[PDB]
């Protein structure tokens, strides 16, 4: 014992848990869940079947109306509307919209895409040559519907809904320490260390961080990238926020007006999120240590300016990983592995069911111990079993999946950059 | 209840929950350590507990019993390997035997509603339940078993149970639980900004896990299988707030004697060897045969083995020696011849069984185990060691009682007599008594009268210049002022 | 500087800001020394303000926290391993039921007031919140319990409940925390000319930490966790006056006896051993496996065991010799074949485990530790040694108690019934009263009173020539001016 | 002075003592080139090791490669290490990149 | 992040620098300079000045031969401060004389 200095070893971090995820414990492998699509056009499963609700869609104003009795023209490339006339068209984003010609004009010839019809219609009604309308059926008309006196082809629109599901497996891990009687002698000789429960220590945290760090891998693999469509600035970078140009901070120097500016994008992701869910405005942030710093150096809640240190929100991830709640509104956990500096949005809401991502354990850090005989080496390690999941309609963007059943579990297709529930934000300059 | 898991007992799933929702309700916030005391195993778990369902109570146990419950399993084999010893067993009848009396007409131990309640009403019912929980262990004949059993191993548990089809009235016998078979937990429901302060109404649970699959003791065709959990609301139990250094493996108070009473058998039965060995004559022969071969050596040194050995043995069912007749000779005449030319063929004796004591180490150890059993000094009047073991068991008593207090609250809330805020406010005193040996009491209350009357005798002179006789009464006689107006209206009658 | 902790100690963070503020304007400054006897490590500042947000306090805390509590566990652990061994137990027992004692229908510890109050009301309402302090603690069930590891383990903490939001309201049960787990500390809060005298209030905080990651003895997974400032507001506390000879090393009334009770086992395994070893008879049987190669050479000596061996034990689970049929032989008939005539081979018995004792030094060290352990001598009426006892035991009663004035402080302030002055003057006197046994109590009440007849029997042929009564009364009856005139009154009224 | 208030002190006994270290280690082989700490502070966990990294191999990305739209790739950043990417996109990265700095 | 164990948590610097600290506002707050009235800065009466918005230490480095500051993270734990004075010997006085003319 020649002056032994003591020892040391690192310390283990500390994990988001699931605080902004569902949990949906489990008492049995592969669960599943269903839903209910409210739907109309007389055949609630079909090709190009309509949603009767849905957060980025309008409504068909005009199905239990006019349309009743008259299709109306299609918007078209090249096409030319006609004054007083009505015409359809479905959108990408904003969904069924009935719009009356105010004048005699084509639309984009040129165009190719959808989304750039969408673009010239859009510019044509901002123009005021295209006007939203609905109206009901005139009476006349309502007044024999179902064949009433002699006449013919005229049924009242109908609706109903379609039931479907999507269910899940889970998907396991486990890990063996494999180590020596000896060396776990010289530890107790040494340290006192039992080096076997140290050992369990590590195996069993090692799995335990994979797994959270997981479960925010796959919400940054499935959330949908800010600053873009109908929360983008025009004349900005496209999903990325900085600092050093002017445009995302409307001009600001003097970082106690300049900061807020984040606070500002946040809110429109925010709530972006809940024009994409339906839910909720989003009520978690998980960030940058670097992003936490400025938001917790800059007053948060509505002032004139203001700057200071970093003392609003725990900023170590030493302690914590949650550095506390924005506004009094936002839970914000800190990405202590992130790997360049952004910061992630999203709405989890009181239901399990309601998160868009779901964790659902099963079985959880079983140990297990023996030894072999051939050298009586011992053997140790620790199995887990759980499974993830996506919510129905996380994509949003089709109002019904593929044959009334899917995988509830995440993929490239079923959710990579689609997930109605999360935001990305790319950051710079700092 | 998150899934109804062993539906059996969903009506006590129900109480603790109950009392688990009550205990988060209430402020039961702001405390540095767990909120226990003594009792069931400790466990710590997430906010928001995320440890559910049973599969994590499985980690809890193996936890809390591969490096935990698993030594508390030897200790309770221990208690009895130090029972099954005599000059143990005995200190443990002696306990018992003072811990509950049982005498001919008269009462056993009985619930005694002396202090304010409700009304009579209720107090006759909290009377029958009483009853009926003795009547359910036969305690009036089985009491001493069950105490016995509570003492030694320093635990008793009983399974309770409820009908369900009409719960109301669903008590019925009390079940024992099988030792070593449970472990019992308290799960810290909560987690903060690095170490939690704040309310929990942990769990209070338990799981039965043994299997005949590895046996204690041989004989067993029966056990708890696998990991069964039930509510704690479930069971009755008592122990001894008796606990290692650190943990809450719970020991018993025959623990301090398990050294000496070790140390006793070892003695005892070193000094039994030490003895018994070389009791019968001892030697052995040196035959000088060289040059041969072991073939063929062999017949010279059958030749002598065969002749000189006293082919017989001792009888010790009946005190003869075998065919030894007539009973013994004046001389054992023996003889050998020598090859060598020198003296070296011989027989040696051995030292014998002789005996060296001063017997004494045996005997102070005894006394210091006998003493360490928890037993009075005055065996093998009034006292102090009397006065001392009174104290002992009513202790013993007092802990024991909620074997009672348990399943009465249990069975009279249940049908609803009383309401759970009445018993803690009238709780204070329910109070069970026990039965004090009638002779010895009567011895007592003698002496201490005799020495009351010699003193009030030598007062006697002074009384009317000095002490007045109210007075008299008060301090020697040690009455009390209703007490004095008692006797002496008494007397007035007495003497019409 | 500022509130930096979990917000359930903001009201007792609120007490010491006002406790603080007091030192602030404290005139007893001027003061050499810290301002304390016991208990609180000092500790040098920084600055004026001595300026940290609950967590850079740590820099030096750690720094005179290591080993810190850990030598305190050391101690600790030894007392608890003290008490475990038998005749120390009783030690404690005894001392720590002398100091609490429980009686059948009647109280426990109780407050007694008999200084002026504003009203009969305010003394209840004191008297209440002694009771539900009792309550608390459950001290009329488990305070023998609280006071044993207060005299054992030195020391004794409790933590106290704040609602916090209606405070009022939300006095709670005392959370006992486990020993071990506190160290307090206090701040030099100013400075001069290198050493000042001045203003150095220092707050006198104390520290909470549980180290659970030291060898985790039976299952230890979980316990509080890293160190913790705390508001000591929320603190009960009481230790022994006991230290070592510089700091604040605080030690237990047990540490005496940690001496002689290791020596003392250590002899009785001494004494055990030289019984043990060589209890059985012993030899040596010599072989001569000459004329062999070694490899080979081992066949004869394993040969020669195989015949002469003495293959046979002793059943300690029935007292009989293993496969040992007849009951007794005459003799162990042993043949060994030489290689010649010459005396190569032997067999060499060894000394036996004899009955040397004269076991007289486990008696010295016996009654060494009794002593050692504060025990009466008449252990294994009022005399001087039973009068020192006693003086004794209500010593430790009288330091002990302030675990129920510090609570019942508390909560006086916190309901507007007594401010800190009106508290700090009346006492002076609120003393905690102890019951006795009414046993013992009784026969050294009659004790002196025989001496006080026999006394006035002998005086008597001089009560009229020397001793007037009123003499004879408060003279050999040790009676008050008051107790005399209201013993003439009620003989008068008795006369008829 | 402040001498001491940041420093740790563990005072010798004897001159020239010396002080232990524990590193937590990953991939059979506790000391050996290539050898990962399980917990170093600057590096994310390997999200993988018990999971699909013992089902399957996950070649490393590298100068001149390519993705298949589906498949998975890994590497390891000089800051903030240890990472796998699904090929959203069949793309080719840089085959002019040389040092890690490029590549990353 | 370089240690996992904790944020900085002490302040050392130069005389200006601590001149700064002492006369800006450190809560979060419209602007703020003022006279360098807290922490103070002279280094007659000590090192430490303040702590940095009640979260750092701030200590001053009266020496610095031009002009910086560093900070730095200590733990509640001698270990973690990756720095350490180990005094084995230490202030040990020397008393003796030369006899030859007993200068001592």
């Amino acid at each position: 014992g020649p002056a032994v200095m003591g020892m040391v070893r690192r310390a283990i971090p500390n994990l988001i848990a699931f605080d902004i995820c569902g949990v949906q414990p489990m008492n049995s492998p592969t669960g599943q869940v269903f839903a209910l699509r409210a739907v109309y056009g007389k055949d609630p499963v079909a090709a190009g079947a309509k949603e009767a609700f849905h957060p980025m869609y309008g409504p068909d104003a005009m199905f239990s109306g006019q349309g009743a009795a008259k299709k109306f023209p299609a918007l078209a490339a090249s096409t030319q509307t006609t004054v007083g006339d009505i015409y359809t068209h479905f959108f990408q984003e904003t969904g069924t919209v009935y719009l009356q010609a105010s004048v005699q004009v084509t639309i984009d010839a040129g165009a190719t895409d959808a989304a750039k019809l969408d673009a010239e219609i859009k510019k044509q009604m901002e123009a005021g040559a295209l006007v939203e309308i609905a109206e009901g059926m005139a009476t006349s008309i309502a007044e024999l519907q179902e064949g009433f006196n002699g006449s013919t082809d005229n049924p009242w629109n109908e609706m109903g809904f379609r039931i479907d599901k999507q269910v899940i497996e889970a998907k396991s891990r486990q890990l063996k320490a494999a180590y020596s009687i000896e060396l776990a002698q010289d530890l107790r000789a040494v340290h006192g260390m039992d080096a076997d429960a140290e050992l369990s220590g590590i195996l069993a945290t090692e799995i335990m961080l994979e797994i959270n760090r997981e479960v925010v891998d796959w919400i940054n693999y499935s959330a949908q990238v800010g600053k873009s469509g109908m929360t983008l600035t025009p004349g900005s970078k496209a999903g990325v926020f900085d600092f050093q140009d002017p445009i995302d901070i409307r001009g600001a120097r003097w970082a106690g007006e300049s900061f807020k500016a984040l606070l500002f994008q946040i809110d429109k992701e925010a709530v972006e999120i809940a024009r994409q869910t339906g839910r909720g405005e989003g009520n978690f942030i998980i960030a940058s240590r670097n992003v936490v710093n400025v938001l917790a150096s800059v007053d948060t809640g509505i002032s004139y300016a203001a700057q200071g240190l970093a003392t609003g929100f725990s900023t170590d991830t030493t302690k914590s990983v949650f550095a506390g709640v924005l506004g009094g509104k936002y839970r914000v956990y800190i990405d202590q592995y992130a790997k360049q500096d952004y910061f992630t949005v999203g709405y989890k809401g009181p239901n399990e069911m309601d998160a868009g991502i779901y964790y659902a354990p099963y079985v959880a850090l079983t140990p297990l111990r023996g030894s072999d005989p051939k050298n009586f080496q011992p053997v140790m390690g620790f199995k887990t079993r759980y499974g993830i999941g996506i919510n129905p309609f996380a994509e949003s963007a089709a109002q019904a999946p593929a044959s009334r059943i899917q995988s509830g579990m995440p993929s490239i297709l079923n959710s990579l950059g689609k997930n109605a529930y999360f935001r990305r934000v790319y950051v710079k300059g700092i | 209840m998150k899934f109804n898991v062993l539906s059996l007992f969903a009506p006590w799933a129900k109480m603790d929950e109950r009392n688990f929702k009550d205990q988060e309700k209430e402020d039961l916030v702001s405390i540095t350590a767990p909120k226990l005391d003594d009792g069931a195993r400790e466990f710590e778990v997430s906010s928001n507990e995320a440890a559910s369902p049973y599969n994590a109570a499985f980690q809890t146990i193996f936890g809390s019993y591969e490096p935990g419950m698993k030594t508390t399993r030897e200790l309770i084999d221990t208690y009895r390997n130090l029972m099954n010893n005599y000059e143990v067993d005995n200190a443990v009848s002696e306990i018992v035997s003072d811990a509950i009396v049982y005498e001919d007409d008269t009462e056993v131990v009985a619930l005694n509603l002396d202090k304010s309640k409700f009304s009579p009403k209720i107090k006759n019912m909290m009377l029958d339940e009483f009853s009926d929980v003795l009547n359910h262990l036969s305690f009036q004949r089985k009491g001493s078993d069950h105490f016995r059993r509570w003492y030694v191993d320093s635990r008793i548990f009983f399974h309770k149970i409820i009908d369900p089809k009409r719960p109301k009235e669903g008590i019925k016998e009390l079940r024992r639980l099988d030792p070593r078979q449970v472990q019992y937990v308290r799960e810290i429901i909560t987690e903060t900004e690095a170490g939690t302060k704040i309310v929990k109404g942990y769990k209070e649970y338990f799981i039965y896990d043994t299997a005949h699959e590895s046996y204690a003791c041989d004989g067993r065709m029966y056990e708890a299988g696998t990991k069964i959990k039930i509510p704690k609301a479930a069971v009755v139990y008592a122990h001894s707030g008796l606990v290692d250094c650190c943990g809450k493996n719970i020991i018993g108070y025959l623990h301090r004697a398990v050294k000496p009473a070790n140390q006793l058998k070892l003695l005892e039965d070193a000094v039994v060897i030490y003895r018994i060995t070389r009791a019968p004559d001892r030697r052995v022969w040196y035959v000088d045969t060289g040059n041969m071969p072991a073939r063929k050596a062999a017949e010279h040194m059958q030749h002598v083995m065969n002749t000189m050995k006293n082919r017989v043995v001792y009888d010790a069912s009946t005190g003869k020696i075998k065919n030894q007749q007539h009973n013994m000779s004046m001389t054992e005449d023996y003889w050998l011849q020598r090859r060598d030319g020198k003296a070296v063929t011989e027989v040696d004796t051995l030292p014998g069984a002789d005996n060296t004591g001063n017997m004494e180490d045996i005997r102070w150890f005894r006394q210091a185990l006998y003493m360490a059993l928890r037993v009075p000094l005055s065996r093998i009047s009034i006292t102090r060691d009397e006065l001392t073991f009174a104290k002992f068991i009513r202790e013993l008593q007092h802990k024991f009682e909620e074997v009672f207090l348990d399943p009465l609250k249990t069975n009279l809330l249940l049908k609803g007599i009383i309401t759970e805020d009445e018993w803690n406010d009238e709780i204070n005193n329910i109070k069970i008594e026990f039965h004090r040996d009638s002779y010895f009491a009567e011895l007592k209350e003698a002496e201490i009268l005799e020495r009351r009357i010699n003193m009030l005798t030598m007062a006697e002179p002074f009384i009317g210049k000095y002490i007045s006789h109210r007075t008299a009464m008060k301090d020697i006689l040690q009455m009390t002022d209703e007490e004095i107006e008692q006797e002496a209206k008494q007397i007035e009658e007495e003497s019409k």
